[PDB]
């Protein structure tokens, strides 16, 4: 659709050219080509909220987005028309794929998840830090196309997975974990971030410490 | 410490499989071939592409592309290979496109993971790129299955 | 009862038995034996691990 | 201290030979 592409052209000049270039061929030591990214790495870095990114740092994080549904459509098949690449998964209506995603194996997505992803994101998805600056943020709050764009184009220091590497069917499967480890309650009160031990020896040391030790003086005497 | 002159973000580099170059003014982005494989290697007289897009850096006047070279085969350019003057010349029609082509005749296999040189004039600078190849958007190939052993 | 030789050849490789610190899944029991970098499927039984 | 099992070189090496694979298990 001529009208998609020159909406996204439109809003690409006044919005990426001061950092990717006027061709989308990229600006040196201020940002990388988008040639050949793919409508699914802009709808990710858009839809996301990380891009326009404002400055240089160890790691362009997550903010509200700038753009609507339309424009980051509009603003994907421009750089798709430029070098081509992977696409964002869309439902029978043409919108973007966010139930359809949902794979029916949790059991293999989890055990899938541990295997490549618990590394950078831990057990269940709270984020984990990395090398200098940089870290894998919490997964709570991405959508089932977030998380398969995300798995599709590799955004900053994640891998670029494959769909040869990690099949459509097994990215269903792991957004499905990802999705459900999220909105599952915890069974054993609260949950105390998820973190593990770490919270948990904060938790006591300032809980039942902190009320050991005030029962014990309201019961025992001072001097 | 970490928003200096050394930054992390700004030097990265596009996740793609192609290979950025400099052709002196004329940027070469997303360069890749593109070649279906099925044993180790690509037989020579089998055909395949490469694509790439060649970016204007300089605004006022115009460029065009000449005699793509490689020790692999002998490459053929079809169609109008002007770049314009702040424009794109898209070569190829990659996955996900919905005519400058160049059309590669093997004279020696080739196959996925390796780097091959090829050689890019425009009509101020050759420079060499070590193409390599990508699969696209093409499924993973099935696998005859395993036996009980 | 509990001592135990960490270097008695108990692996079976190539080139006779070897200590099992030494040795790993990538220890080519024979001469020419073909290991493939096998890549784990997710799913429990039913080919885990594929070429 | 360093390795003295670890170091760096400046030959630039080969490509791998095909696999073949010989029998009898
Ligand atoms: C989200 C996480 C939050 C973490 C925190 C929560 C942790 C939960 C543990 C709760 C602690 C339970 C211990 C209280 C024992 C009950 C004692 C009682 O009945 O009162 C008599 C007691 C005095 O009896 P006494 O020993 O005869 O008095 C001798 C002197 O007069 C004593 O006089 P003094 O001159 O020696 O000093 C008096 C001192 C006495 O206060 C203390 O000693 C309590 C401080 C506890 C800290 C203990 C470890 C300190 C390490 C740091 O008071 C203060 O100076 C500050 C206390 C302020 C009251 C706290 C308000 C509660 C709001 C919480 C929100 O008064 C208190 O200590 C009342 C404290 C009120 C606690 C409220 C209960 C909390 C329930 C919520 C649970 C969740
Ligand atoms: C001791 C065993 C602890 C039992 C549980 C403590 C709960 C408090 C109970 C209470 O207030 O009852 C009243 C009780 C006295 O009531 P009483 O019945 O009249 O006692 C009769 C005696 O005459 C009482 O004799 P006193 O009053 O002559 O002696 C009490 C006090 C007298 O204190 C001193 O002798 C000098 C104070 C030393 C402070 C150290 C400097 C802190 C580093 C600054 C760095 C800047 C950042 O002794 C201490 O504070 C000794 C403990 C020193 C630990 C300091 C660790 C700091 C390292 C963290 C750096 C990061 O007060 C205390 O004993 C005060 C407790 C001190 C707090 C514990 C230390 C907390 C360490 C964690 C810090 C968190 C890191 C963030
Ligand atoms: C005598 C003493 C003995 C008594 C001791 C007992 C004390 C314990 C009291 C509390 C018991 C509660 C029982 C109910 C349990 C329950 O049913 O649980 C509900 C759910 O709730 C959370 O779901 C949130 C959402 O609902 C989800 O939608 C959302 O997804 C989820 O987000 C996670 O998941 C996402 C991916 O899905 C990630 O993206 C994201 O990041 C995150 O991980 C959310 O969770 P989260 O943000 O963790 O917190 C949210 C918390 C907000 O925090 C908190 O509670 C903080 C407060 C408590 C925590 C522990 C203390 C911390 C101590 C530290 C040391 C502090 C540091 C100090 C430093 C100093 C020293 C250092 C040197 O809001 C609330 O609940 C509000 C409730 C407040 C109630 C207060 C109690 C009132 C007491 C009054 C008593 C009166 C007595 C008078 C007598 C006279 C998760 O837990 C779920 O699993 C869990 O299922
Ligand atoms: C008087 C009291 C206090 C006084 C202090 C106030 C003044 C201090 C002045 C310091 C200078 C400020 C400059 C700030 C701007 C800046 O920094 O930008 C420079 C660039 O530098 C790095 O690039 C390097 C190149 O430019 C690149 O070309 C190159 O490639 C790159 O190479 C790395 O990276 C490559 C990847 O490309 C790798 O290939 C390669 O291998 C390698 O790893 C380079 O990096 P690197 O060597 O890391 O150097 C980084 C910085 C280093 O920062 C710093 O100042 C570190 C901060 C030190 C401060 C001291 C601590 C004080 C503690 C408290 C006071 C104690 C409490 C007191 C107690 C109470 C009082 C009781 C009496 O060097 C410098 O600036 C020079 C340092 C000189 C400072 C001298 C001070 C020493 C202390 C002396 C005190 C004596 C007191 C005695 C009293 C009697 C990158 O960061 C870039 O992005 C960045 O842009
Ligand atoms: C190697 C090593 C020791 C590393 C630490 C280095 C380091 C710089 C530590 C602290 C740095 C901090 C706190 C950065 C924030 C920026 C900041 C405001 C700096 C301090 C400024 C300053 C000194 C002046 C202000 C005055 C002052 C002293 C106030 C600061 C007080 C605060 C907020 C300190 C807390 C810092 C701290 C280390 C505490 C963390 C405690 C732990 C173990 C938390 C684990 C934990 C987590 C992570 C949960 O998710 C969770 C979820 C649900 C329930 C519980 C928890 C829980 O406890
Ligand atoms: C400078 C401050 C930038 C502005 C303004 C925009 N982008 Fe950007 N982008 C920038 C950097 C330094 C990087 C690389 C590291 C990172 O944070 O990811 C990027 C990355 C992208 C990507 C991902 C490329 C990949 O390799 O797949 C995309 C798709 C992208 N940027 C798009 C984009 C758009 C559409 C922007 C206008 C809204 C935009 N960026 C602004 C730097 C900067
Ligand atoms: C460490 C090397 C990682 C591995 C392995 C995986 N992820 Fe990751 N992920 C990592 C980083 C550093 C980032 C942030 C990148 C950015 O451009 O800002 C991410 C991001 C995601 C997201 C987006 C989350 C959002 O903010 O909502 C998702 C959904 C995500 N990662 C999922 C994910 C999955 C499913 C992985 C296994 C295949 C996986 N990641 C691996 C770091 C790393
Ligand atoms: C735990 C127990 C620690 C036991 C150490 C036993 C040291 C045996 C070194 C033998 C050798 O050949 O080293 C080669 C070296 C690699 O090359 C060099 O150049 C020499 C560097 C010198 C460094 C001195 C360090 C002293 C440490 C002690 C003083 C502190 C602990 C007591
Ligand atoms: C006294 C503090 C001076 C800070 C100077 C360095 C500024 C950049 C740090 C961030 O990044
Ligand atoms: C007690 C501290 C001793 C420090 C010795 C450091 C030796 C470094 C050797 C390396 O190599």
């Amino acid at each position: 659709q001529s009208a998609l592409l020159r909406t996204g052209k439109q809003l690409f000049e006044t919005s990426c050219v001061s950092c990717h270039g006027a061709n989308l061929q990229g600006v040196p030591d201020r940002g990388p080509s988008l040639i050949g990214t793919g409508e699914a790495a802009v709808y990710f870095q858009v839809s996301t909220g990380r891009m326009p990114a404002m400055r240089g740092e160890a790691q362009a994080p997550s903010k509200p987005p700038h753009f609507d549904e339309s424009q980051i459509d509009a603003l994907g098949a421009y750089v798709q028309a430029n070098g081509g690449g992977p696409t964002v998964p869309r439902d029978d209506h043409g919108a973007v794929a966010q139930e359809s995603l949902i794979g029916g194996d949790v059991a293999r997505g989890g055990d899938l998840f541990r295997l490549n992803c618990a590394s950078c994101h831990n057990f269940t998805g709270k984020g984990g830090a990395l090398s200098s600056g940089k870290y894998a943020p919490d997964l709570g709050d991405a959508n089932p196309a977030q998380i398969y764009t995300a798995m599709l184009t590799g955004p900053q220091n994640m891998p670029k997975f494959s769909d040869r590497q990690l099949t459509p069917d097994e990215k269903r499967d792991i957004v499905a974990y990802v999705r459900e480890s999220a909105e599952t309650p915890s069974y054993g009160g609260y949950g105390l971030g998820g973190f593990g031990p770490a919270p948990e020896g904060m938790a006591m040391w300032i809980i039942g410490m902190v009320a050991a030790i005030g029962v014990a003086m309201w019961i025992g005497s001072r001097a | 410490c970490s928003a200096g002159q050394i930054s992390q973000t700004t030097t990265q580099e596009p996740a793609v499989n192609g290979v950025n170059a400099q052709a002196g003014q004329v940027s070469l982005r997303n360069v890749h071939l593109r070649a279906p494989q099925q044993t180790d290697y690509v037989e020579p007289g089998t055909t395949v592409e490469l694509l790439f897009v060649a970016a204007n850096d300089s605004t006022e006047g115009s460029n065009k592309l000449k005699s793509i070279t490689s020790d692999v085969g002998e490459v053929t350019l079809t169609g109008d290979s002007t770049v314009p003057a702040d424009g794109v010349l898209i070569v190829g029609e990659p996955d996900g496109q919905i005519a400058v082509t160049a059309e590669v005749e093997l004279t020696k296999p080739i196959t996925n993971g390796l780097l091959y040189d090829f050689t890019f004039t425009f009509e101020d600078g050759e420079t060499t790129v070590a193409v390599p190849i990508s699969a696209g958007e093409q499924p993973r190939r099935p696998v005859p299955p395993a036996g009980p052993g | 009862g509990l001592i135990k030789n960490p270097w008695k050849p108990v692996v079976p490789t190539a080139e006779g038995k070897k200590a099992v610190l030494w040795t790993s899944g990538w220890t080519p029991r024979f001469k020419g034996e073909t290991i493939y970098l096998a890549r784990a499927t997710g799913r429990p039984g039913e080919s885990p691990f594929v070429k | 201290c360093s390795p003295p099992g670890e170091t760096a070189s400046s030959e630039p090496g080969t490509t791998p030979a095909i696999w073949t694979g010989s029998p009898s298990p």
